């Protein structure tokens, strides 16, 4: 706890959210067309810039605990 | 004796061992080793200190009150003449085969000549003079063999002290003293705050485990207050207090009287012998008759009279020697007059002391008076023996007889020391008359010859209290002075200085300094070893009391003007303009003053009883005057924005761009290329006053004294924190504003600082401004806690003082002026294109749970335990909600 821990940064962290990185952008490979591929760079400006975002924001949702808002 | 870089630290060691405090002491000279990081050769020599000077003082853990030693290296003199133009040396040498005083124990003992020693001890003699009987001689001998080696123990004594200050013998009586343990109390007869410091800093050189010292200011002479003091220090605790037993007593004498013969019997030469036995001669009965009201027989008073031999020996004495050879008679006294089971006298002749603080008298010789006749005395810490003539073993011979004891070492065996003196006088500076004769012209026959994320940061800030910037009292902390790069900083602000002198139209030709008060004394005032005392205390010394005249408009602060109301009934028929009769004619019914009408002119008037004026008051208020201000405030503000604007918005006007420059960001247009859709922005400015033009929101109104057509703006408390934004910096964003005032300017930072950890909001600014103004009494003073002169004039006079916390001397406590700013942001972005950083955000205050039923209750435990709750149920294991950190 008190001390420069972060093995629970380390284990549940950076493994979880390093995880469903993998597994997100294939749930967008299983609706991959749907009949764009009119759009699917539109898409991908649009979905996949999100995403990213969605996988810098959720390692900076751990970033609030553990050292920051430790207690 | 082997002393090097101990030797003085060596007497702060005695010094360190003397006030031991039982486990107290020991705890932080424990966490000498704690953190004893051994990386620092410093650290290693220390560390090597660290268990000695524990190891001692570990072994005094009660024990007898501390030594009297001096563990000084012993001395004599070291007057010379030397070859060229330097002429007359002066003293301290290194004193021959001495340094310690037990080796100067022996060589004080048997002593040349032709005597008993160097420090005899008569008696009476069978039926006449001072025979140096051997076994009087003995024990004085002896107890300076007990001292040095041994200690010198001085518990429960409880002795007052005429002697004087710096130069004076009691000086060093009252070193030991002190270091003795004893509870000391002394009088003197100048008192200001330059002889208030000098008697903190012995008492904090020389507190042992069981000192303390009173100061008070007395006049010896004069002895209408000779009575009361003495009534002072024995009276009853239910009274004035101070309820002591006074154990012993030893005054000393003042006032020169030199250079007049027997012709000159007139005045304050007159006072002398007044000073100098009649006062004292009543002084010692009447402590008796104190003593002997109250029944403390078994205990009796032991006092140490300074005596002379040198009766009828020295030149124009006037009444000194003369008054001193008047004393004697104590002793005969002490049988046939009943006083003998309450007092006890026992002389001390002392003569020839060396070192010129004050009063050594021929300090010039020294040398050959040890050679024509070998004597000795140019020795200036002979008080080391009058300590051992308090000590006990020593009283208890005291209560036996009185003790004649020539302290005199020898000097009275030369014959004629009259001439003796004057001849080595008239020889040596003769003998510099020589060589200085010879010097200048053999010059001159040669001079003929050739020719992460949410962590928050202190970025910028910059406080204007009552001394001026935020450069400025850190400095003033730092230093007692002004230290001359910060001093002109200082002396930019009041105007006294003229930066910006002009590059030309100087002295005709060229020639530009920065200089001084624009147009008097402009002349060229260089930035060096000037306005160090050309713009010194005239240039200090206006920052503090009486808070002026012609500044806070007027303030008399002697004159109040206090409003009350008569209904006298003689008539006048006075005289006016139109139309204003109409509201004097609305304010008083019609029955009185019937007006009438102006014929080709404006209107007409008085009448009957009319039930006015409401005249004046003189009125007199003690609790002010005590702040003040700084004489010129106009930095490069915009004029004529200042007809409307003054009386604290100028304060946080100067103060946010001051926190810029040093938080390094001119211009705060230039944080809008640091893109945003510009949603973050405005302050937390704070304080319950800013009323300053309130007073003419009131007292200058249904009174009629030119205020402009808008007020109420500026009435507010929000309003500031609006000219931050339009005329400045100019945002769109978050604007909080809270009060709380008498512990403000922290919440403003408290809820300020939860702006910037959400999302909302990044870069702000907080407020802090107060004002003090005539309603700033009055309510103030009769709430009987802010400041009250006069017992803070009384027993401390102290203008410069005036106030000093955690002390019991506190009354009132002070407030002035003031402006303080801070800014604070994400501290990502101050690593972008950094401004730079300065701090770390840590509290989170503010929040009372306590209601009783009164206000208000300053600090101790009303709140923050809520802060650092932080429980304790059983964990006994290490490694929000978290109820346990």
């Amino acid at each position: 706890l008190n001390m420069k821990y972060r093995k629970r940064q380390l284990v549940t962290r950076e493994a979880q959210i390093k995880d469903w990185v993998e597994n997100e952008l294939e749930a967008l490979k299983l609706e991959a067309e749907e009949i764009p591929s009119e759009d699917q760079n539109e898409f991908l400006l649009e979905r996949t810039r999100e995403i990213h975002n969605e996988a810098e924001s959720q390692l900076r949702a751990a970033q609030q605990q553990w050292g920051n808002d430790f207690y | 004796r082997k002393l090097s870089q101990y030797v003085q630290e060596m007497a702060l060691g005695g010094p360190i061992t003397k006030e031991s405090q039982p486990t107290i002491e020991e705890d932080l000279t424990r966490v000498y080793k704690a953190i004893s990081a051994q990386a620092d050769k410093q650290d290693i020599s220390s560390s090597t200190r660290v268990e000695f000077e524990k190891l001692y003082s570990d072994l005094m853990k009660f024990l007898e009150s501390s030594k009297e030693i001096d563990p000084s290296q012993t001395t004599q003199l070291a007057g010379m003449d030397v070859e060229d133009a330097l002429d007359k040396d002066s003293t301290k040498e290194v004193a021959s085969l001495p340094n310690k005083s037990t080796i100067s124990k022996t060589v004080s003992s048997t002593i040349p000549r032709e005597t008993i020693p160097f420090l005899h001890l008569r008696k009476k003699t069978p039926a006449g003079d001072w025979k140096y009987d051997r076994q009087l001689s003995s024990l004085f001998l002896d107890g300076l063999e007990k001292a040095a080696f041994n200690g010198v123990t001085f518990k429960d004594k409880y002795v007052l002290i005429t002697g004087a200050g710096k130069g004076s013998i009691g000086a060093e009586v009252l070193q030991g003293l002190l270091q003795g343990g004893a509870k000391v109390v002394v009088t003197t007869s100048r008192f200001s705050k330059q002889v208030t410091d000098y008697y903190q800093s012995i008492y904090a050189k020389y507190g042992a485990k069981g000192s303390t010292l009173i100061v008070v200011p007395f006049n010896q002479g004069s002895k209408q207050d000779v009575e009361a003091l003495i009534e002072f220090i024995y009276d009853t605790e239910k009274n004035g207090g101070l309820g002591w037993d006074l154990d012993a007593i030893i005054p000393f004498a003042a006032i020169p009287e030199q250079g007049i013969e027997l012709e000159h019997i007139d005045s304050k030469s007159e006072f002398a012998h007044r000073i100098m036995l009649t006062n004292i001669l009543r002084m010692m009965g009447c402590v008796k008759k104190q003593k002997s009201a109250r029944g403390i027989e078994t205990r009796p008073a032991q006092v140490i009279l300074p005596m002379s031999p040198n009766h009828g020996t020295f030149g124009g004495d006037g009444m000194y020697s003369e008054s001193k050879l008047s004393l004697e008679t104590l002793f005969n006294r002490w049988h046939s007059e009943s006083w003998a089971n309450q007092l006890t006298v026992c002389g001390a002749i002392i003569g020839w002391t060396r070192g010129t603080g004050l009063m050594s008298a021929n300090n010039i010789i020294a040398e050959g008076i040890e050679k024509m006749g070998v004597r000795t005395f140019s020795q200036k810490e002979m008080a080391f023996n009058l300590l051992g003539l308090l000590t006990p073993e020593v009283v208890e011979l005291c209560q036996k007889s009185p003790v004649m004891a020539d302290l005199n070492g020898g000097l009275q065996f030369v014959p004629e020391l009259k001439e003796f003196t004057a001849k080595l006088r008239k020889e040596l500076v003769e003998t510099s008359e020589v060589r200085k004769a010879v010097s200048i012209e053999t010059a001159l026959e040669h001079k003929v010859v050739n020719g992460l994320e949410r962590v928050i940061v202190v970025t910028g800030f910059a406080e204007v209290g009552p001394w001026g910037s935020a450069r400025t009292r850190w400095e003033m902390e730092a230093f007692g002075e002004f230290s001359l790069e910060g001093c002109v900083e200082m002396a930019w602000i009041m105007g006294f200085i003229s930066y910006h002198n002009g590059n030309l139209k100087g002295r005709p030709y060229t020639g530009w300094v920065d200089s001084k008060t624009k147009e008097p004394v402009d002349d060229k005032d260089v930035k060096a070893k000037y306005e160090t005392s050309i713009l010194e205390h005239s240039g200090i010394r206006l920052i503090e009391p009486e808070l002026f005249n012609g500044y806070n408009p007027e303030k008399k602060e002697m004159i109040q003007e206090v409003i009350v109301e008569e209904d006298l009934e003689p008539f006048e028929a006075s005289k006016e303009t139109a139309e204003q009769f109409k509201h004097q004619h609305g304010d008083k019914v019609d029955i009185f003053e019937i007006p009438e009408t102006g014929e080709y002119s404006v209107k007409l008037l008085k009448g009957a009883t009319l039930y006015i004026p409401k005249a004046l008051r003189f009125d007199r208020l003690v609790a002010g005057q005590i702040p003040t201000g700084w004489n010129a405030k106009t930095y490069g503000i915009s004029d004529d924005i200042i007809s409307q604007v003054d009386p604290i918005t100028l304060f946080v006007l100067v103060s946010v761009v001051e926190a810029f420059i040093a938080s390094g960001i001119t211009d705060p247009y230039e944080m809008y290329k640091y893109v945003h859709v510009s949603e973050v922005g405005n302050c937390s400015g704070s304080g319950m006053g800013g009323v300053s033009a309130l007073r003419g929101m009131f007292k200058d109104r249904f009174k009629d004294e030119p205020v402009q057509n808008d007020i109420l703006q500026e009435s507010f408390i929000n309003t500031m924190s609006a000219w931050v934004n339009m005329l400045l910096i100019s945002s769109s964003g978050p604007i909080k504003t809270p009060v709380g005032a008498c512990a403000t300017s922290v919440e403003s930072v408290d809820i300020g600082v939860e702006t910037i950890l959400s999302g909302k909001a990044r870069i702000c600014i907080v407020g802090g401004y107060d004002d003090f103004q005539e309603e700033g009494s009055f309510e103030f003073g009769n709430m009987k806690a802010t400041s009250n002169t006069l017992e803070e004039f009384e027993h401390g006079r102290t203008p410069a003082e005036m106030s000093r916390p955690a002390t019991t001397t506190r009354n009132g406590f002070m407030e002035a002026q003031g402006a303080g700013i801070q800014i604070i942001m994400q501290a990502d972005l101050a690593l972008k294109m950094g401004v730079p950083i300065y701090g770390i955000v840590a509290m989170a205050a503010t929040a009372t749970d306590k209601i009783g039923r009164s206000v208000p209750a300053p600090g101790k435990g009303i709140l923050t335990t809520a802060r650092e709750h932080h429980s304790s149920v059983k964990y006994a294991s290490p490694n929000k909600r978290d109820p346990r950190i």
